[PDB]
Parts: C-alpha cells; sequence; structure tokens
C-alpha cells in the first residue's frame, strides 16, 4: 500500500534486513500510537459529517459528463451529455488517480464542477482473447516434449516465479520465443499450458483475424491488442497462425496485400520499437517458418526460437497412452502393432486415430474397443494423405 | 523445503509477512473503504470537506468554451460558435485584453451575457497528442558502437545545429534539415534515434508510418497537418518517422484504384515538408530497412537532405558492443572479447546482446552467478550456429 | 456472427455481442443434460468457426 | 519474352515440378482404369465416358488401342495428346521391329515412349503431356504383363493397379481382393466388373458405360479382343447373381 | 415497364383512402424520426379501415447488407 522501496542489494543480504526491520518498527510504532488514540477517543463521529459535508457541496442531481481535458492545474474541460463544453473547477475531494481524459466524470449540477469520477467497463477486448483456463488439460496432457516445455518455462514463467536469479547477474529474460515446426506437433498446446499454469493475462489472436476489410483496421487491432497488456501487469500475447500475416515480404504484389505489410509494421515496432515494451512476453507459432520477414524473428525481437519435431517411436506410445486413456479398451490392444509402423505419423494424427475408434466402437454398440477396430481406423485416417506416389522419389 | 536459497531468506520473509499483516491492521484500523464514487481518502478531503470546496464555488464561476470565429472592426466585437448550443456576437470581459484574443482560438465565456474571459489551448485529436516523447529515453551516445561516421552525421544534422546556431549562422550555412537512416535490420537505427531523442533539448514526436493509415478518407493528411501545426507551435521540435516505408509507397495508379489514399497522405507529408507554407524550426529523421521503395518527391534533397547507411559492424565496432552490453554483468575479469568478436562472423548488434542474454542463460542453468568465458563459447555456439538457418 | 473480430469493431458489435453470449451459454452446461442445440445455415462456409 | 514465359520446366522451392503434379492432378478425374494380370490372361478394365444417345459406335473399341499385333494400351487424360501418345507408340514399335524383325518387348516398349515423356517435363519450355497410361503384352521374357505410365515418365509393373477418377478405393478393394497367382481369366473379368461397379457409382454398370479388353495367347500367337454387349451383360447378370446368393 | 403505372390507375379508381410516399423520405436527419413516421404513417393507415400504402423505391431502406458502424 504505496509503502517505501527498500533499494537495498534487493537480494537476500543484510541491509535488505535492516532496511525492512526499521520500516516494520516505524510501523510497529504507529499502530500501537493509533491504537491508542482510538481507544481514547473513537473519532467516528467527526470522521464522519465530513461525509455530510461533502454531499452537502455534491447536491443530489449529480451529472455525468465526459471529461476532455485535464489543464493539470486542478481545472478541467467537461463535456456535458447533450455535447457542450464547459470548463470547470475540480475540487479538492476527487481522487485525482483517478482522472484520465475519456472518463465518466460526476458534475455538480448547477456548477458543474468536477466532483467525482465512475467505473468503465472491462471489456474493450479484455473478455474476447483472455482464454482463462485451458479446457484441455494442464503440462499433465502433454508428454516426450520435456526440452521445448523446459525452454519454454524458464523463458516466460521463470522470470515472473523467481526474478532473483536473472536480476543477481543483471541480464534481462529473453523478449519472444517463435515455436516452429511440421502441423501437427505440439505448439498450441504448449502455449495452452504454460498459460493455464502461470499466473499472468494469456491472450490469444489468430494471424487471419487480423486481416481486415476496412484500411487501417489491422493496425489498430494490433496496437490495441498490446495496449491491453500494459494496462494488465505482467502479460503474454500468443499470435498463432502467424504466418498468415508475416510473409516474406515480397515486394511485386498488389491488392490488399499492402495492407498486410503495414500491419506487420506496426508489430515489428510494437514488438522492439522507440519505446519500452513494459512487462509483457510474445509468443508465436508457425508451422512455415521459412517464410518469415527477417525484421520480425531477429534477435531483439524473438530471442528464442523452438524446432518442433514430429514423435518419433515412444513418444508415439506415450501419446497413445494419453488419448485411449478414458475408455474401456479389449484386452487384445497390440498398441505397440499399432506404433511400430513408420507412418510419420503427428499428434493430431494420434488424436484423430483415437476419436475415430472410439466412434466406430460407439457405432457398434459394442461395450469395449477393440485392436481390429484401431488397426481400421489407423487405416481410415492415413487415407488422408494422397499426393503423387512415383512423382519426388 | 527447499535447497536453500539464503541465510536470510526466512528472516526476510518473516518481516515481508508481519509487514503485510501490520499494513492491513492499519489498514482495518483506519476505514478506507474503497467509494464506487471515485471520491479522495478521507485524509485527503482535505479542503474537500470544506474550507477550499467552499471557497473556490463562490468565486469561480462556471465559464463556456466557445471557438472564436471572427473579430470585426477594431472595437472589440467577437461571433463566438458554442458547440451545440448557439452562435452570438459578444464583447470582452476587462481580464482579457484585445491582443490576447484571435479569430480560431477556443475561448471561454460566462452563462450570462457570454462575454469573453479567458483564451484556452486548441483542441488536438488525442491520438496526436500521445507521440509526444514526455518522458525522454536513457539511452546515450556511448551506448552506440561501431557506428561512428553515421553518428557523426547524424549529430551534425539533427543536434549540432540547434543547439549551437552560430557556428552556422556566420559561415551562411543552413543545415540540412532531414535523415534517411537505412541498413540491415537490427544494426543501430532506432537505438541511434533514442539516443538523439535523449540528448537533444527540443520537443521530440514519435510517429510511426503504419499509425498514418485512417478507415476513412482524408483523415490521415489532417493527421499530419496537425502534427505539423502543433510541432510548429513549439520553439524547435524534432519528428522521427519509423517504418515511414508504411505510407511512402511508390506511386503505381493504374486500371482499378489501388492504395490511393495512403497517396493522398504521402502528398500531404511532402507539401507539409517543403513546400509554399515555410517550414519553421523541424527537423525530421525516417528510418528503413526498404529505403527503394519510397517515392521520387519524398526522397528529394529539400525533405530527406541525408542518407546515412547503416552497415553491419567491423570487428573492432564488435567488440565495443561486447563490451557496453557486458557491462551490469556479474561477469568473470579476464575474458578475451577479441576472440568473442572474431569468433562471430558478420553480426548485428541484436546478435551480440542476445549473445550477452544467451551466455547469462547458461550461466543460471548450470547454477552459478558469476559468467566465465565457456559459458560465451556456448552462448556463440547456440546463437550464431543454431539460429543460423533462419 | 461470422467472425468475433470484422469489421474493426473490437468485439462490442452486436451480432458479436450475441455470438459471445450464446459462446457462453453453450459452455455453460454439461454434455449429460439431455439438451442438444440443434442449428441450422443455408450457407456453410461463411459460418463461423469459434462455434 | 520473359514476361509471358510461363516456366512449365524448372524446380519449386521444394524441388517438386508443378506442372507435373497438376497434369497428374487431371488423369484423377478422367475415366477409371483397371489392371489384373491373370495366370493366362492380362484385361484393361476403363469406363466408357462417351455416354449419350446421339454419339454413333465407330472402330473396334473407343479407349483401348492396339499397338503391335502383340500389345495395347488404354488412356486416362485428355483425348488430343492420349492421340499423340498413341502414334509415337506405335512408331516406336514398328522401329524395333525393323531393326530387329522381333516383336518389341514390353518394357522395351514402356519405357521408350516414358523416355519421350520425361524428355518433355526436363526441358523445352513446352506443357507436359497430360496422360497417364496402362499397357497390356506378351514377350518371350516376362510372359503377360502390365505396365502403367504417368506425366513424369515413371513407370511400374503392377500385377493390379487403377490409374484415374477414384483410384483410391479401386486399389484398395484391388489390395483386398487379389490372389497373387492363383487368378484364373475368368475371375479376373469377374472381379474387375464388382471393383469398377462400386467405383462407377453412378447407376451401375450398364454393359454400355465400360470397356473391357483381353490379351490371351491362342495357337501359339496372340489373339486381342474387346468384349461384345451380350457377354459383358451376361457376365453383369452373373455377377448380381452372385451377390443376391452371397447375402 | 409500367411499374408506376399502376399503381396511379389504382389510386385512380379505388375508392378507398391512399398514402403515397417514397421510401428516400423517411431517412432524415435526428435521431429517432426515422421510426417516428413509419409508425404514423401506418398508424394513420390504421385509423381508416380501408387504405392503401404506396412506398415507392423501397430500394431506399430495405437493402440486405449493412455497415453496422458508421
Ligand atoms: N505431445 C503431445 N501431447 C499431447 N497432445 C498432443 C501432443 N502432440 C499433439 N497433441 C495433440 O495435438 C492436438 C492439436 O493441438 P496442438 O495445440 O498440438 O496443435 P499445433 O501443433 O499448434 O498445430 P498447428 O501447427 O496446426 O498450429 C492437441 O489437441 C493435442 O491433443
Ligand atoms: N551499435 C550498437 N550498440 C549497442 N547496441 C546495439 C547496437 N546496434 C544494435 N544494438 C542493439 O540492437 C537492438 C535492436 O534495436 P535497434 O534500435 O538497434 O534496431 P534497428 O537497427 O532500428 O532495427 P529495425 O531495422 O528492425 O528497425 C537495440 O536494442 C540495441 O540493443
Ligand atoms: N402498358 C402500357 N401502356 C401505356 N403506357 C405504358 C405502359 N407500360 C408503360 N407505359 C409508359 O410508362 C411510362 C411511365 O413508366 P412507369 O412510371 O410505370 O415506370 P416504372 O416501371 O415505375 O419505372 P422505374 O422502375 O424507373 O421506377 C408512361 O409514360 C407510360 O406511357
Ligand atoms: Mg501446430
Amino acid at each position: 500500500a504505496s509503502k517505501l522501496p527498500l533499494v537495498t542489494p534487493h537480494t537476500q543480504c543484510r541491509l535488505k534486513l535492516l532496511k525492512l526491520e526499521r520500516i516494520k518498527d516505524y510501523l510497529l510504532m504507529e499502530e500501537e500510537f493509533i491504537r491508542n488514540q482510538e481507544q481514547m477517543k473513537p473519532l467516528e463521529e467527526k470522521q464522519e459529517e465530513e461525509r455530510s459535508k461533502v454531499d452537502d457541496l455534491r447536491g443530489t442531481p449529480m451529472s455525468v459528463g465526459t471529461l476532455e481535458e485535464i489543464i493539470d492545474d486542478n481545472h478541467a474541460i467537461v463535456s456535458t451529455s447533450v455535447g457542450s463544453e464547459h470548463y470547470v473547477s475540480i475540487l479538492s475531494f476527487v481522487d485525482k488517480d483517478l482522472l484520465e481524459p475519456g472518463c465518466s466524470v460526476l458534475l455538480n449540477h448547477k456548477v458543474h464542477a468536477v466532483i467525482g469520477v465512475l467505473m468503465d467497463d472491462t471489456d474493450p477486448l479484455v473478455t474476447v482473447m483472455k482464454v482463462e483456463k485451458a479446457p484441455q488439460e494442464t503440462y499433465a496432457d502433454i508428454g516426450g516434449l520435456d526440452n521445448q516445455i523446459q525452454e519454454i518455462k524458464e523463458s516466460v514463467e521463470l522470470p515472473l516465479t523467481h526474478p532473483e536469479y536473472y536480476e543477481e547477474m543483471g541480464i534481462k529474460p529473453p523478449k519472444g520465443v517463435i515455436l516452429y515446426g511440421p502441423p501437427g506437433t505440439g505448439k498450441t498446446l504448449l502455449a495452452k499450458a504454460v498459460a493455464n499454469q502461470t499466473s499472468a493475462t494469456f491472450l490469444r489472436v489468430v494471424g487471419s483475424e487480423l486481416i481486415q476489410k476496412y484500411l487501417g483496421d489491422g493496425p489498430k487491432l494490433v496496437r490495441e491488442l498490446f495496449r491491453v497488456a500494459e494496462e494488465h501487469a505482467p502479460s503474454i500475447v500468443f499470435i498463432d497462425e502467424i504466418d498468415a500475416i508475416g510473409t516474406k515480404r515480397y515486394d511485386s504484389n498488389s491488392g490488399g496485400e499492402r495492407e498486410i505489410q503495414r500491419t506487420m509494421l506496426e508489430l515489428l515496432n510494437q514488438l522492439d520499437g522507440f519505446d519500452s515494451r513494459g512487462d509483457v512476453k510474445v509468443i508465436m507459432a508457425t508451422n512455415r517458418i521459412e517464410t518469415l520477414d527477417p525484421a520480425l524473428i531477429r534477435p531483439g525481437r524473438i530471442d528464442r526460437k523452438i524446432e518442433f519435431p514430429l514423435p518419433d517411436e515412444k513418444t508415439k506410445k506415450r501419446i497413445f497412452q494419453i488419448h485411449t486413456s478414458r475408455m474401456t479398451l479389449a484386452d487384445d490392444v497390440t498398441l505397440d502393432d499399432l506404433i511400430m509402423a513408420k507412418d510419420d505419423l503427428s499428434g493430431a494424427d494420434i488424436k484423430a486415430i483415437c476419436t475415430e475408434a472410439g466412434l466406430m466402437a460407439l457405432r457398434e454398440r459394442r461395450m469395449k474397443v477393440t485392436n481390429e477396430d484401431f488397426k481400421k481406423s489407423k487405416e481410415n485416417v492415413l487415407y488422408k494423405k494422397q499426393e503423387g506416389t512415383p512423382e519426388g522419389l | 523445503k527447499t535447497y536453500g536459497q539464503s541465510t536470510y531468506s526466512r528472516q526476510i520473509k518473516q518481516v515481508e509477512d508481519d509487514i503485510q499483516q501490520l499494513l492491513k491492521k492499519i489498514n482495518e484500523l483506519t476505514g478506507i473503504k474503497e467509494s464506487d464514487t471515485g471520491l479522495a481518502p478521507p485524509a485527503l478531503w482535505d479542503l474537500a470537506a470544506d474550507k477550499q470546496t467552499l471557497q473556490s464555488e463562490q468565486p469561480l464561476q462556471v465559464a463556456r468554451c466557445t471557438k472564436i470565429i471572427n473579430a470585426d472592426s477594431e472595437d472589440p466585437k467577437y461571433i463566438i460558435n458554442v458547440k451545440q448550443f448557439a452562435k452570438f456576437v459578444v464583447d470582452l470581459s476587462d481580464q482579457v485584453a484585445p491582443t490576447d484574443i484571435e479569430e480560431g482560438m477556443r475561448v471561454g465565456v460566462d452563462r450570462n451575457k457570454y462575454q469573453i474571459h479567458i483564451p484556452l489551448p486548441p483542441k488536438i485529436d488525442p491520438t496526436v497528442t500521445m507521440m509526444q516523447v514526455e518522458e525522454k529515453p536513457d539511452v546515450t551516445y556511448s551506448d552506440v558502437g561501431g557506428c561512428k561516421e553515421q553518428i557523426e552525421k547524424l549529430r551534425e544534422v539533427v543536434e549540432t545545429p540547434l543547439l549551437h546556431p552560430e557556428r552556422f549562422v556566420n559561415l551562411g550555412i543552413e543545415p540540412p534539415k532531414g535523415v534517411l537512416l537505412f541498413g540491415p535490420p537490427g544494426t543501430g537505427k532506432t537505438l541511434c534515434a533514442r539516443a538523439v531523442a535523449n540528448r537533444t533539448d527540443a520537443c521530440f514526436i514519435r510517429v510511426i508510418g503504419s499509425e498514418l493509415v485512417q478507415k476513412y478518407v482524408g483523415e490521415g493528411a489532417r493527421m499530419v497537418r496537425e502534427l505539423f501545426e502543433m510541432a510548429r507551435t513549439k520553439k524547435a521540435c524534432l519528428i522521427f518517422f519509423d517504418e515511414i516505408d508504411a505510407i511512402g509507397g511508390a506511386r503505381f495508379d493504374d486500371g482499378a484504384g489501388g492504395d490511393n489514399e495512403v497517396q493522398r497522405t504521402m502528398l500531404e507529408l511532402i507539401n507539409q515538408l517543403d513546400g509554399f507554407d515555410p517550414r519553421g524550426n523541424i527537423k525530421v529523421l525516417m528510418a528503413t530497412n526498404r529505403p527503394d521503395t519510397l517515392d521520387p518527391a519524398l526522397m528529394r534533397p529539400g525533405r530527406l537532405d541525408r542518407k546515412i547507411e547503416f552497415s553491419l559492424p567491423d570487428l573492432e565496432g564488435r567488440t565495443h558492443i561486447f563490451k557496453i552490453h557486458a557491462r551490469s554483468m556479474s561477469v568473470e575479469r579476464d575474458i578475451r572479447f577479441e576472440l568473442l568478436a572474431r569468433l562471430c562472423p558478420n553480426s548485428t548488434g541484436a546478435e551480440i546482446r542476445s549473445v550477452c542474454t544467451e551466455a547469462g542463460m547458461f550461466a543460471i542453468r548450470a547454477r552459478r552467478k558469476i559468467a566465465t568465458e565457456k559459458d560465451f563459447l556456448e552462448a556463440v555456439n547456440k546463437v550464431i550456429k543454431s539460429y543460423a538457418k533462419f | 456472427g461470422s467472425s468475433r473480430l470484422e469489421g474493426g469493431s473490437g468485439g462490442d458489435s452486436e451480432v458479436q455481442r450475441t455470438m459471445l453470449e450464446l459462446l457462453n451459454q453453450l459452455d455453460g452446461f454439461e454434455a449429460t443434460k439431455n439438451i442438444k442445440v440443434i442449428m441450422a445455415t443455408n450457407r456453410i462456409d461463411i459460418l463461423d468457426s469459434a462455434l | 519474352s520473359r514476361r509471358y514465359d510461363s516456366r512449365t520446366t524448372i524446380f519449386s522451392p521444394e524441388g517438386r515440378l508443378y506442372q507435373v503434379e497438376y497434369a497428374m492432378e487431371a488423369i484423377g478425374h478422367a475415366g477409371t482404369c483397371l489392371g489384373i494380370l491373370a495366370n493366362d490372361g492380362v484385361l484393361l478394365a476403363a469406363e466408357r465416358r462417351n455416354i449419350h444417345k446421339l454419339l454413333d459406335e465407330v472402330f473396334f473399341s473407343e479407349k483401348i488401342y492396339k499397338l503391335n499385333e502383340d500389345m495395347a494400351c488404354s488412356v486416362a487424360g485428355i483425348t488430343s495428346d492420349a492421340n499423340v501418345l498413341t502414334n509415337e507408340l506405335r512408331l516406336i514399335a514398328q522401329r524395333y521391329l525393323l531393326q530387329y524383325q522381333e516383336p518389341i518387348p514390353c518394357e522395351q516398349l514402356v519405357t521408350a515412349l516414358c523416355d519421350i515423356k520425361q524428355a518433355y517435363t526436363q526441358f523445352g519450355g513446352k506443357r507436359p503431356f497430360g496422360v497417364s497410361l496402362l499397357y497390356i503384352g506378351w514377350d518371350k521374357h516376362y510372359g503377360f504383363q502390365l505396365y502403367q505410365s504417368d506425366p513424369s515418365g515413371n513407370y511400374g509393373g503392377w500385377k493390379a493397379t487403377c490409374i484415374g477418377n477414384n483410384s483410391a478405393a479401386a486399389v484398395s478393394m484391388l489390395k483386398q481382393d487379389y490372389k497373387e497367382g492363383e487368378m484364373t481369366l475368368k475371375s479376373a473379368l469377374a472381379l474387375a466388373i464388382k471393383v469398377l461397379n462400386k467405383t462407377m457409382d453412378v447407376s451401375k454398370l450398364s454393359a454400355e458405360k465400360v470397356e473391357i479388353a483381353t490379351l490371351t495367347r491362342e495357337n501359339g500367337k496372340t489373339v486381342i479382343r474387346v468384349l461384345k454387349q451380350k457377354e459383358v451383360e451376361q457376365l453383369i447378370k452373373k455377377h448380381e447373381e452372385e451377390e443376391a446368393k452371397a447375402e | 415497364c409500367g411499374k408506376t403505372m399502376l399503381a396511379k390507375a389504382v389510386a385512380h379508381h379505388t375508392t378507398a383512402a391512399f398514402i403515397r410516399v417514397v421510401g428516400s423520405e423517411f431517412v432524415q436527419k435526428y435521431l429517432g424520426e426515422g421510426p417516428r413516421m413509419v409508425r404514423d404513417v401506418f398508424r394513420l393507415a390504421k385509423e381508416n379501415a380501408p387504405a392503401i400504402i404506396f412506398i415507392d423505391e423501397i430500394d431506399a431502406i430495405a437493402t440486405k447488407r449493412f455497415d453496422a458502424q458508421t
């Protein structure tokens, strides 16, 4: 509560202890004196009747205007609802920490002098982007990464948990992490996990959702997205499928691609530009990364870059037992027989196989899922490969 | 428990905890219940419960904002246009002298005879007042290394002429008023701009090119016009356009219209810069990764008079940058920073800062508190080699 | 609907507020509630994917 | 002029020839083709697409082509490129015959044509041929044979294949119901009728929306035949009867 | 092809009361005035049991596509 900063080494030390013991001891003297005074006299009556004088000054028909410019000197220009513009005096009881242009101010009826402010809605965009807890699962449902999860934890979680480590040595955390790899490999899932596990406000956006059909709306959207992230303490932003917005930036192009490039420039400035980004982190994903712009994924914008390989032989077993976890299976399930094949299966492919097998098991009324069903489902899912066989090989 | 972070950890934890408890106890013992009506701390209903509010409500009447439109005859007689109320022909109260009022300035008038009492500052789009820097960055000219000629030119064009006008005025040289900074990504453009903003002693404005595209037709030009009028009210100001390639696109109109409004805003900026209306004391900077796309009219002297090339730093600058960024570290004593400069081939400032931070990382993960050489070698490996293919 | 940020509104369009409330209500209740919401459309592709 | 050039013969950024990929994409819409190699014959079963009451009957066939006395092939893709390739194949066969006085073996021929096609997709600036071939023949080196070709220039011997519409489904049943080395000509024809009946989902085998070919050795010499209407309809009646008894 | 002719004739012959408008007339400056005019017209029609309301060029109002942001 607006307490003093010790500004000793800030790391466990004897000076941090003595500057700390001192504030505690002063608070102790203050508390003792206050308790003595309260016992000696309640002062409830005196503290009261100040509310009465205030409410006397602010008449009953208080008017909700809209502040529009503070002259910096206990004066203001407050606009009444109709649209008129008055130049009123700011009184002494208004908490000035709450006065910024555009705030719904509470004016006097006969004199329009500012006498209070009101709260506003919390959903410019906060609700629509924040994801809350991930319905899928926690870190439990993710297996096989181990190293990647460790990287992300150090990049985004560890700087929140124990700042002392980074602080001790004078190095700030990395700026942003870009998750890149073949489709269906665990990018969005790991971001979801590090979101639902940490203690900041995690915001998610799709790149195609920044392609706007009015000019100068994409840049506005990105500017806002990075505007309500410093209003909210530590924050994380994850711009998924960025490829749809950040591309190689070929100049020989016509149409709305120019607007795409212009929003890309706005983002490129937000991440690392003139001003200090405050306390926010940026995660990104891209199935295809060779096509990003050099200035977006350059070192000071995205320090960490993470590859995401497919499950090889055993992570396949882990994922399979993760998705088959909740289903009654017959005692003939030759799971390895399904895994041993070097079919280059992907994680999303494993989920598809599990769901399809479960669904046909439901179709046949059978209380349990059989190995034959899983193999048939595997054949069916892989059926969505196509392409020209001899060609290219 | 844990491994044990520090010997005093538990003692400081205890003093913090009882600090929080004593703060909460005083909070309860003092009241201070949050009020939904925006009302100050009761110790700060001060002059507010009475004695200034009751003394400010009596003598300080409500003036009403009005926009003068004309000042006819030498005799004071002013046509003002109260917004959404009416339009009058009023006179000057005694407090304002006739010289203070001009045409087009917002004025305050009373609610009974509507006579003018106070001028007021003009109205500026909220989105055009924030681009002032307000708090200046702390980066300085010691933090930028390996760029010595470039910084010299920038300082001689944006900085020296304001500080010491007489040098230039005597010999009779009007110094260049624009700079185009271009170079590979992450070579030192925006940092040198930050340094210029920190050192300079005049108004500074940051405009992003992507901030001047607007949905409604003819708005961006208005924004530029207002920005230059504002900058011209000040005594001297610097404007630093970033990613100017955003709106300086080449003109290629053909067939179906494409990106034409951006072209009108670009023409408006062109005319503001060098044109019939004199440009006062303003100096402009621009930064681009791609300077070729800028149109033939902007890139012409009179608007962008200088062109400073930023090239990847040489070996000496490489070590210098390494050493600037490796300053506030808890690092070992002897590191052959020449060795580290050699070991990374052509690489930009961002490479080097990433190297420093990755070395700090490899120190942390080893649970060490002092950075050594092996940390930096591991850092260079993990930065240059591993992230080569990008 | 058809998207949650379509006309640059910022999620405050009425067409988008109705969709947000529909999403909140759909996530309100459990699968085992014998309450199945059948939805129809004459144009699938335009239809939003957040549903 | 470089402005109008299409670059039909240049690599993409992942080493895949796009014009070739599109060429193979065209085939997946023309009539289906089927291959089945029996122990005593070979057989081609493509679908007659020219299904109108106002078309006339001409020639011994409409999709099957003879190339030598002992070789025939069926086509899927463009009709005109088909004609061009057929002519070149006939010329190759006769040139070998003139040089050696022996009928051209089958892989002799298929690789000559595919070499023309590959060269065509390697240099020149033209569009590639959008045709995929199925062949059949006999030669003293490998007996009854069944080859296949593609716009790339690759070929392959197939005991059973399918090139054209619904290729995936046809090859799927062909995998499920092929007896390697345990097939008579009659059984192969019945399997063809069944697989095609699946694939030509539009109605059922009308005995007129289909083409069948047989290559056999009779009296020491090859004999090529295109099944008439009566036998085809009789086979279809037998197929429906068998399926009915099965149910 | 005669769209406003036939309405004109059925306004000549018919015995019931006739109210004519053009959709470009409902749209007005102040808020709540377009709706007010629509309600007033339909209410006057309801007052006179036999009545015909003609709204020529309804395209001025009933356009499908909208941009509810201005
Ligand atoms: N190792 C894994 N552990 C658990 N689930 C996994 C794993 N790998 C893949 N999945 C599954 O992949 C599904 C797809 O979501 P995910 O977040 O992984 O996509 P993604 O890799 O970001 O995809 P895209 O590249 O298309 O953006 C998740 O529902 C999860 O079930
Ligand atoms: N000469 C240098 N000395 C110190 N730090 C440098 C130097 N050059 C670059 N950097 C580092 O590079 C980081 C990237 O920001 P910088 O302002 O250099 O980018 P830039 O060259 O303007 O890039 P862009 O072309 O993407 O706008 C800066 O924060 C600074 O830390
Ligand atoms: N059957 C007809 N007999 C006589 N005149 C006719 C006939 N059909 C149309 N007209 C001519 O139509 C002319 C008026 O056209 P009308 O007002 O009916 O056009 P409309 O179809 O309503 O046009 P718009 O779509 O532009 O509103 C009159 O001059 C009349 O001569
Ligand atoms: Mg993914």
